[PDB]
């Protein structure tokens, strides 16, 4: 994923 | 090698406004990814991408899992606010 979509959004 | 910060955020309707990375493999740190423009974290101004997350609402997450930290954030979302303790390399 591109850095803005990586990880879980909280 | 770090500075530690204790950050309080009120939740917005859209959440706290940041992405959480890491804690997927044993020993892998949990840390801040993308911060959403004009979200709670951005507005507050203290959180930075790359900060290591070490505590959420008094529960330590050092050496702990991505799953745990997301669970703690979901509990914080329910209550409408969160306390983050982070460390950043300096």
């Amino acid at each position: 994923l591109p850095f803005e979509l990586r990880g879980h959004l909280v | 090698d770090y500075q530690e910060q204790d950050i309080f955020l009120w939740r917005k309707e859209t959440g706290f406004g940041f992405r959480i990375l890491g804690g997927n493999e044993p020993g892998e740190p949990i840390y801040i990814g993308h911060i959403v423009p004009l979200g709670a974290a951005d507005t507050d101004g203290r959180l930075r991408s790359g900060d290591e997350l070490i505590c959420v609402d008094g529960t330590p997450v050092i050496g702990k899992s991505h799953q745990l930290v997301v669970q703690l954030m979901q509990q914080a979302a329910k209550q409408g606010h969160v306390n983050l303790t982070v460390r950043r390399k300096v």
